[PDB]
């Protein structure tokens, strides 16, 4: 339960940092 | 073309400077491309709904975790001997001794001990079960949504308001006073008499039975008839058990004053009465200014009419109405100023007059909350003094403000600044002087030669409040006067009982040690104000730079010409004041915490003697309370204070890192990077990869910021780690 | 007793209508109502309100009624509450 | 790029030009002062914004003013 | 010397305005009106507080303690009456046409016609002020004295009793 | 020949000058109508740039 | 003023005894007749003397056993602040007035800054004593103690 979510709270930075990187270099 | 889209001049920067500055200017709407007054106002109005959405979501989560991972129910049944739980801990890096030490409060796993005081707050208002907490979380989640819905709604053309609508101040005041302040206070008094008070006494009044349960034996009649004393006939007994129908009266509105003896908190009946009382002033007051019905005032005209003849204020406040309403920086600086003042008023009144049950005994929570709000109040004050200069530079019209009170400040600015300098220089020369002097003799082993000025003026105030200590014979503690007898029982007997309590923080005993520190704080206030107003009054220009008006609030400098012009912008003056602000609040929080942890240990004697000289502070306060903290993790063991020991060192590291950006400056780093740019180009297997943004050293202003951020973060985190651990360890 | 209410509400209405009516109106003329810019209503399309203000009576609008009376009730409750 | 302006309060001492290392300024025939010259800022594109020109100006407050605006490679002083 | 505006022709004008309070004309006329009224209430009152004391009533202070604890012998009753009436008169007196009737309403207020006279009306004025200023001063004297809570008259009696008692004061 | 004498003391009215409300001695005053700012002025105190003189506009008071 | 005077103090009295015993502990290793001996004993009499004097002059002494000064203005304790304060302002003004008087005399003619770094002008003609009567600067105030250049 609570051992599934803090990692998606770390999948999210991976996703966010990747998307933002594409946004800022465009 | 690129980020930032709101700034084309920024977006065409070939260097890494664009990414940084694109972030630091996102909320500065007035500097954005093709900005209009219309776009400005409903960007803020929409950003306003966004902030509300965050607050409600943030508060929803708090109600959620406490209901899901916090005992609360276990806490309710024995508020004295159980530790509140903030939330559970889940960290893969945790070793087994870690999971061990952090398992507390009767939890199945490692949790964090809440020091926000949400347990006492929620319990006092009438929350008794986890189910109640969930319904609140759902309701806040729903409130968080409709805030976004409204934000989206008014961004739509068919619902967007005109700027003039925003500038109708007369009606926004009338509603905010009468509705936002008055009604909400009135509605709260309803929750108190329907749920909080009966929930306190012992009955569970909720949505499925609140309709059928009288808040008072007698009907709603007595209110409408006129005789309202009937709401105070049967108050709660002094020996009353909270959450127990023992010695519980019937009255829903009183003025008893003092504290509920078991909880050490203010009476709920006093509060239900308080909000009801203040609601009216707000309600009537919100009907002062004119709207659409033909009666009311005009703010402008009142400002116009206030001109003292025969000088000496000039045109008084004429045209001042339009200067404020057309400038939202003035409004914000005016708002932060007022909010900042009462933010401290919260801190001062919430440790002296605890509002929630069983909060006074939670010493770690009491220290945290005070220290919390004082730093919050601190930063807010620096913001009120920051939007001040911005008003002068960006929105100030000298001609439209010809010879009025505002324009008279700039024409004798050298007077205000110099006397602030004097007052600061005066306080500093002696407060430091008296301290150092006292340390000398204790070094020389002669503490009887000290200068220990008795705060006799303040002690005169204390006796004037009801304290029978000292021989002063003043009001509320004297032999014949209109003041005390005006008590007419009611508040006085319950309150005079509370002031001469040697346990509570309600008017502590003060002496020579309290004298020196109060001057230190006075020194901190004056100096900080000196820096901030000097930045404001010289924002439009000085003699070293008469056209500073033409460069904006924040610019690096004006060059090395004319002797040198480093840190000459009004922004930098703010940035310099943030340092002094941290120092001031630092002295305030040091003074509050030390005097309390000595009181809580039943040893105020140590404070009264060690606070008169600075070595006492560093040793008996700093050194002495660090032992349990710095042994959070030992080369032998590992405690529950290991988090704070790590954060303590963490705070030191961030703090010292800021020093780099504050001492070392750009030209060194830029030349260093240029060598690294050459390197990357001439290194095989790495040539294939190239950067899309030119590597450059951080800007002159950026570094001052970045350095200040590090300095401030480490400042807070270090003391936070110490404030909690040292207090939690001993309790 | 309800009587206290009416007597005070009663006097107030009497005062506003006869005794203090001229002064009130006099101040309002020299005062309202909003500025910008100038005059409000130009933008912020709100904006009187002429009808309710309209009173076939030799003077006193309805608003006045609500306005004068309210003060009266407050006083009445003020006194009524106070004795107890 | 950077924004530079010249003011009629100038006296044509030509020191702002000699100070510039990128050649952003130059002298101009004018009837306003005894020198009958005046500074000019034609090549603002090559301006780095170092304000060397300002530290050579003898006029009570500067006749030449540099207003740091949008950044470019030339203004950033980059050689890479 | 003498201030520029204080001519001397004015009733009761002796050249006193050290803070230049009446330098502005339209408010000097405002203050002059304010003076008599303060003067008129006061003159009426001092006798009010002395004779009753003379008959015997524990001074004006104790005179007022009755409310604290026919016809309308109740504080509520009297208050409304004092209220509504003192309101009727006044905020009617406002007229603000010819300096509150030149500050001297006359007419029905001069049933015996002392206003008709030319020079007597003016000498009557200067007399009225001076007496009035005298009261105002007395009232203050009474207030300061009564602030100890005994008697305006009895005070006289006490000093009269002996010139030995001494005020000292701060002093 | 124009407004200010050769040895007359003069008060500055520029607002942007180091000597904004101060006084100063005049060196001379060129007579070319073309000249925007003649009226050269000496000062006892230098400014942040170590110059003691500056040329001013015709608008100033004397003393 | 919960403090009870240094005379009827048990703490302030105890503090005296504590300090002299420690000093006495030190002379035991030097043998009387020796130098470090008097120096210790001379320190002890000064200790007794200062404790003795403080009780004489009043001085209230808190619970901690140390004298607390009262600056309320109380006539009983004027010597604790007001009288030394009056003495300070006297000298403080005197210095202020003499210094001001100097820079004024220098300004006309000469190279004024020459006199500031070097003052081979001592008290000028005779400027120091002028401070003996500085307070008469109140009369300088009614005339031209201030320049009228900026504001009033
Ligand atoms: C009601 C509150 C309020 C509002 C609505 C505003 C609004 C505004 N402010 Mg103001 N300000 C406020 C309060 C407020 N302020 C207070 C209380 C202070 C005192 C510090 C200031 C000090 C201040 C300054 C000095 C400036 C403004 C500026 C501005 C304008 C642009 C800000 C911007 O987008 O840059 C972007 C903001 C950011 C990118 C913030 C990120 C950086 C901070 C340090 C992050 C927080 C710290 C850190 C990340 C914490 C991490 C720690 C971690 C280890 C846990 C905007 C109108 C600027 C302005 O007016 O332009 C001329 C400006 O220079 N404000
Ligand atoms: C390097 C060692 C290390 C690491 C990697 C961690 C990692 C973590 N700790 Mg542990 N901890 C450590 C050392 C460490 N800790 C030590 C030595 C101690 C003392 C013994 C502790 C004591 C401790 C406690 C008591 C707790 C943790 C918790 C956590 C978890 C945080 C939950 C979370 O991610 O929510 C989200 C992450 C954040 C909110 C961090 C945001 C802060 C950033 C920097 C500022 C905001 C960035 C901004 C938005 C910019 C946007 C960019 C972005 C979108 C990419 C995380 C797994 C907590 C936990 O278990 O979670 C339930 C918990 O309560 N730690
Ligand atoms: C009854 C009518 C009414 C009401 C209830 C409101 C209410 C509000 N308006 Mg609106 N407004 C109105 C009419 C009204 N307005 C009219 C007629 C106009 C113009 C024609 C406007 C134009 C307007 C604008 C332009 C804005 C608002 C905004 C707001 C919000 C203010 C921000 C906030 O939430 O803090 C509310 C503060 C409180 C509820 C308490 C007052 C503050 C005290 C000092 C706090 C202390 C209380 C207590 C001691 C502490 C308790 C703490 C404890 C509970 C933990 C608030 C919801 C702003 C917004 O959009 O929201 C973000 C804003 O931008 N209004
Ligand atoms: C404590 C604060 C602090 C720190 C950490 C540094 C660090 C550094 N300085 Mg600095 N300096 C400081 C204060 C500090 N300085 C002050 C106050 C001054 C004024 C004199 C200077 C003046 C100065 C000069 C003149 C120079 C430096 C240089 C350097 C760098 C040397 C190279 C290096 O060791 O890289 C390694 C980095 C570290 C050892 C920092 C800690 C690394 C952490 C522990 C590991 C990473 C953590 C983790 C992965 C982050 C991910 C977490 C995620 C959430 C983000 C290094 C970054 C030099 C330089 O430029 O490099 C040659 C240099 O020329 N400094
Ligand atoms: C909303 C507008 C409003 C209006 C028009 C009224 C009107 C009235 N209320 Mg009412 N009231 C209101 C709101 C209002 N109320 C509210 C909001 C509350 C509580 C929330 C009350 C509570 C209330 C109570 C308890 C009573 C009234 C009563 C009355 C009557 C008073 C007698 C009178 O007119 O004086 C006289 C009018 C004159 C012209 C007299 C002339 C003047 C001479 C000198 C007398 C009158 C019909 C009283 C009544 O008798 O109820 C039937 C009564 O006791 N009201
Ligand atoms: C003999 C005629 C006479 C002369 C030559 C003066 C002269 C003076 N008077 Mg005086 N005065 C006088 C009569 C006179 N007064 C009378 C008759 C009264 C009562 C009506 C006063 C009440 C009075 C007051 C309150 C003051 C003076 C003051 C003064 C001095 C300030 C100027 C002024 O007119 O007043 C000046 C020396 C003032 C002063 O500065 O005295 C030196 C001031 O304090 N006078
Ligand atoms: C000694 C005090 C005193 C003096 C000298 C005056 C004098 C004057 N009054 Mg005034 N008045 C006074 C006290 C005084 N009043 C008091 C205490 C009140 C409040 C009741 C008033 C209320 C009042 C009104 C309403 C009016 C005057 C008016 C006048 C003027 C014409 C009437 C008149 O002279 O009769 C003076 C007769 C005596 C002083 C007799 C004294 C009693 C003995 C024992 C008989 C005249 C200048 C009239 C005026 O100026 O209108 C044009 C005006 O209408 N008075
Ligand atoms: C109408 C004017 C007036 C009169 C007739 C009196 C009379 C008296 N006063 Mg009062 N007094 C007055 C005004 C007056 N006072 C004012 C305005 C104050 C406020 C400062 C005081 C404060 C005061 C105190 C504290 C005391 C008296 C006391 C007394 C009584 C004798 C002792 C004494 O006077 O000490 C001297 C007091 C003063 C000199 C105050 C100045 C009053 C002025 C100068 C007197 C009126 C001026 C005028 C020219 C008088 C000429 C006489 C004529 C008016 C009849 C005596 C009945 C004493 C008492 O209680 O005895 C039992 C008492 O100790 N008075
Ligand atoms: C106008 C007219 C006209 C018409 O037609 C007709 C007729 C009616 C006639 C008329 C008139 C009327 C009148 C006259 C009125 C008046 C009043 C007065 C004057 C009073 C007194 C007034 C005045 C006064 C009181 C004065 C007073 C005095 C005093 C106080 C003093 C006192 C005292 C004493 C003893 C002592 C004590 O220890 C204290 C004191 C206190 C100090
Ligand atoms: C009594 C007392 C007290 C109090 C005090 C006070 C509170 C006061 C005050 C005060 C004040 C509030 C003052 C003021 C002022 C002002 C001004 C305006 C100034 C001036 C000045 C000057 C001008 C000077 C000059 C000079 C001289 C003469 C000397 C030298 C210097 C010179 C040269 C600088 C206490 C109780 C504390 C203590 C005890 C005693
Ligand atoms: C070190 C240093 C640099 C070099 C600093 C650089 C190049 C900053 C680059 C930092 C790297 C990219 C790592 C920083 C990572 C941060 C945690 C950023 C997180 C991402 C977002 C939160 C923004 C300067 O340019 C400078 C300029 C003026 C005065 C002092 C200094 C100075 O001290």
């Amino acid at each position: 339960p609570s051992l599934f979510v803090p990692l998606v709270g770390l999948l999210f930075p991976a996703v966010a940092m990747a998307s933002l990187f594409l946004h800022v270099e465009k | 073309l690129r980020i930032p889209r709101f700034s084309q001049g920024l977006a065409q920067d070939p260097t890494t400077r664009r990414i940084w500055f694109g972030i630091a200017t996102a909320h500065d709407f007035e500097s954005h491309d093709d900005i209009t007054e219309g776009r400005l106002y409903q960007n803020i109005f929409a950003s306003h709904f966004g902030q509300l959405a965050i607050i409600f979501l943030w508060t929803s989560g708090n109600l959620f975790h406490v209901a899901w991972q916090g005992n609360f129910e276990a806490w309710v049944q024995d508020p004295f001997h159980v530790r509140p739980i903030a939330h559970a801990i889940w960290d893969p890096h945790f070793g087994q001794p870690a999971v061990e030490a952090f398992t507390r409060g009767g939890a199945l796993g490692p949790v964090n001990n809440a020091y926000s005081g949400v347990y006492q707050w929620w319990y006092t208002i009438g929350l008794r079960t986890n189910e109640d907490l969930y319904t609140g979380a759902i309701f806040l989640l729903f409130l968080s949504f409709i805030s976004l819905l409204a934000g989206w709604l008014h961004l739509q053309p068919k619902w967007k308001p005109s700027v003039s609508w925003f500038k109708n101040a007369e009606s926004r005041l009338n509603h905010h006073l009468s509705g936002l302040f008055g009604v909400s206070s009135l509605a709260w008094a309803g929750h108190l008499v329907h749920v909080a008070i009966p929930g306190s006494r012992g009955e569970y009044v909720r949505w499925n039975n609140f309709l059928d349960v009288l808040p008072y034996p007698q009907g709603l009649g007595p209110l409408l008839t006129g005789q309202w004393n009937l709401y105070a006939q049967n108050p709660s007994s002094s020996n009353h058990l909270f959450g127990t129908t023992q010695g519980a009266g019937t009255a829903i509105l009183t003025i008893l004053g003092g504290f509920h003896p078991q909880t050490q908190s203010l009476w709920l009946t006093d509060m239900a009465h308080h909000h009801l009382a203040i609601a009216f002033l707000f309600l009537i007051g919100g009907l002062m200014y004119r709207t659409n019905f033909g009666i009311g005032h005009s703010i402008k005209y009142i400002l116009e009419a206030h001109i003292p003849p025969g000088g000496r204020l000039g045109r008084g406040h004429k045209g001042l109405y339009d200067t404020i309403n057309n400038s939202i920086h003035f409004q914000l600086g005016l708002a932060l100023a007022s909010l900042g003042v009462i933010t401290s008023l919260v801190a001062q009144h919430m440790y002296s007059l605890p509002a929630y049950a069983f909060i006074a005994q939670d010493f770690t929570t009491q220290a945290a909350l005070y220290t919390h709000h004082q730093y919050i109040a601190g930063f807010i004050m620096t913001g009120a003094f920051a939007h001040g200069p911005i008003f002068f530079i960006r929105d100030y019209n000298p001609e439209q403000n010809a010879d009025n009170v505002l324009a008279r400040m700039l024409e004798h600015k050298e007077a205000i600044i110099s006397h602030l300098s004097w007052a600061s220089l005066f306080l500093g020369f002696h407060t430091l002087g008296l301290y150092v002097h006292n340390d000398v003799m204790l070094a020389f082993g002669t503490p009887e030669k000290q200068i220990l000025i008795e705060p006799i003026f303040a002690q005169w105030i204390q006796s004037a409040h009801g304290k029978t200590s000292y021989g002063f014979d003043v009001l509320l503690s004297s032999t014949n006067s209109p003041a005390l007898n005006a008590g007419r029982s009611i508040w006085l007997p319950g309150w005079l009982n509370a002031i001469n309590e040697n346990s509570n923080s309600l008017f502590l005993t003060i002496g020579p040690g309290d004298f020196l520190v109060h001057h230190a704080i006075a020194l901190g206030l004056h100096t900080t104000t000196l820096i901030l107003v000097k930045g404001a009054l010289d924002a439009r220009g000085s003699k070293l730079m008469p056209d500073k008006k033409d460069f904006g609030y924040s610019f690096p400098c004006d060059g090395p010409g004319r002797g040198g012009t480093c840190d000459i912008s009004a922004w930098d003056d703010f940035y310099l004041a943030v340092f002094w602000m941290l120092n001031t609040i630092g002295w305030v929080t040091f003074y509050w915490h030390w005097k309390h942890i000595t009181l809580w240990q039943g040893n105020v004697s140590q404070f009264n003697e060690s606070s008169t000289y600075l070595m006492g502070w560093l040793r008996d306060y700093l050194w002495l309370n660090s032992s349990q903290l710095i042994n959070g993790y030992t080369p032998l063991v590992c405690n529950s204070l290991s988090v704070w020991a790590w954060m303590f060192l963490f705070g030191h590291l961030v703090w010292a890192t800021g020093f780099m950006f504050l001492i070392s400056w750009r030209g060194y780093w830029q030349e260093l990077i240029e060598t690294l740019a050459w390197a990357h180009e001439r290194t095989p297997l790495a040539n294939l990869i190239r950067w899309r943004d030119k590597p450059v050293a951080l800007s002159i202003v950026q570094a001052r910021l970045v350095g200040l951020v590090h300095f401030s973060v480490g400042y807070i985190f270090t003391y936070a780690a110490f404030l909690i651990a040292s207090t939690s360890g001993k309790f | 007793p309800s009587l206290v209410i009416s007597l005070s509400t009663g006097l107030s209405l009497f005062l506003g209508r006869f005794v203090f009516f001229n002064f009130q109106r006099e101040n309002v003329a020299k005062q309202v109502p909003e500025q910008n810019g100038k005059g409000t209503h130009f933008d912020a399309g709100d904006e009187r309100a002429k009808e309710y203000a309209g009173l076939l009576k030799s003077a006193a609008a309805i608003v006045d009624v609500l306005a004068w009376g309210s003060i009266g009730h407050i006083v009445a409750y003020y006194l009524a509450l106070t004795t107890s | 790029s950077h924004s530079v302006k010249i003011y009629d309060t100038c006296i044509g001492c030509t020191q702002c030009v000699r100070a510039c290392p990128t050649d952003v300024l130059e002298m101009i025939p004018w009837g306003g002062c005894k020198a009958k010259q005046i500074a000019s800022a034609p090549r603002t594109e090559d301006c780095v914004g170092c304000k060397r020109c300002e530290s050579a100006c003898p006029t009570d407050f500067l006749s030449v003013r540099v207003y740091l605006w949008h950044e470019t490679t030339r203004s950033m002083g980059l050689a890479y | 010397p003498r201030p520029s505006y204080l001519d001397g022709s004015a009733p009761g004008d002796f050249g006193f305005d050290p803070l230049r309070l009446g330098e502005v004309p339209e408010n000097l006329e405002r203050f002059k009106e304010s003076e008599l009224i303060h003067c008129r209430w006061a003159m009426l009152a001092v006798p009010g507080i002395l004779v009753p004391e003379a008959l015997g009533l524990g001074n004006w202070v104790k005179a007022q303690e009755w409310a604290a604890l026919v016809p309308w012998g109740t504080l509520p009753t009297i208050l409304v009456i004092e209220f509504l009436s003192i309101a009727f008169v006044e905020h009617q007196r406002s007229m603000e046409k010819d300096p509150e009737k030149k500050k001297y309403p006359g007419g029905a207020f001069d049933p015996l016609g002392y206003s008709k006279d030319p020079k007597k009306f003016h000498e009557y004025k200067i007399k009225e002020v001076k007496n009035g200023r005298l009261a105002l001063l007395a009232f203050v004297g009474i207030c300061v004295q009564q602030s100890a809570y005994p008697g305006t008259g009895p005070l006289e009696n006490l000093a009269t009793h002996l010139a030995d008692p001494w005020h000292n004061n701060i002093g | 020949p124009i407004g200010p004498k050769r040895g007359a003391k003069v008060k500055i009215l520029r607002q942007e000058s180091y000597w904004y409300k101060g006084t100063g001695s005049v060196v001379t005053v060129d007579q070319d109508p073309n000249t925007r700012y003649p009226v050269v002025v000496r000062f006892n105190k230098v400014n942040y740039a170590n110059v003691s003189t500056n040329n001013y506009a015709l608008d100033e008071v004397e003393e | 003023s919960g403090l009870t005077p240094c005379k009827e103090s048990k703490q302030f009295a105890k503090r005296e005894k504590q300090s002299i015993k420690k000093l006495e502990s030190s002379l035991k290793i030097y043998a009387a007749d020796s130098a470090p001996a008097l120096a210790i004993n001379a320190t002890i009499e000064k200790t007794k003397r200062r404790f003795d004097n403080y009780a004489k002059q009043g001085l209230l002494c808190g619970a901690d056993g140390l004298p607390h000064l009262i600056v309320s203005g109380d006539q009983r304790h004027w010597g604790e602040f007001i009288t030394p304060g009056i003495l300070f302002l006297y000298i403080a003004g005197w210095i202020g007035w003499v210094g001001r008087s100097y820079l004024i005399a220098i300004r006309d003619e000469k190279k004024p800054t020459q006199k500031e770094i070097i003052i081979d002008v001592p008290l000028a003609s005779r400027l120091v004593f002028r401070g003996f009567s500085w307070p008469i600067a109140a009369y300088r105030e009614l005339l031209n103690g201030e320049l009228v250049a900026k504001d009033v």
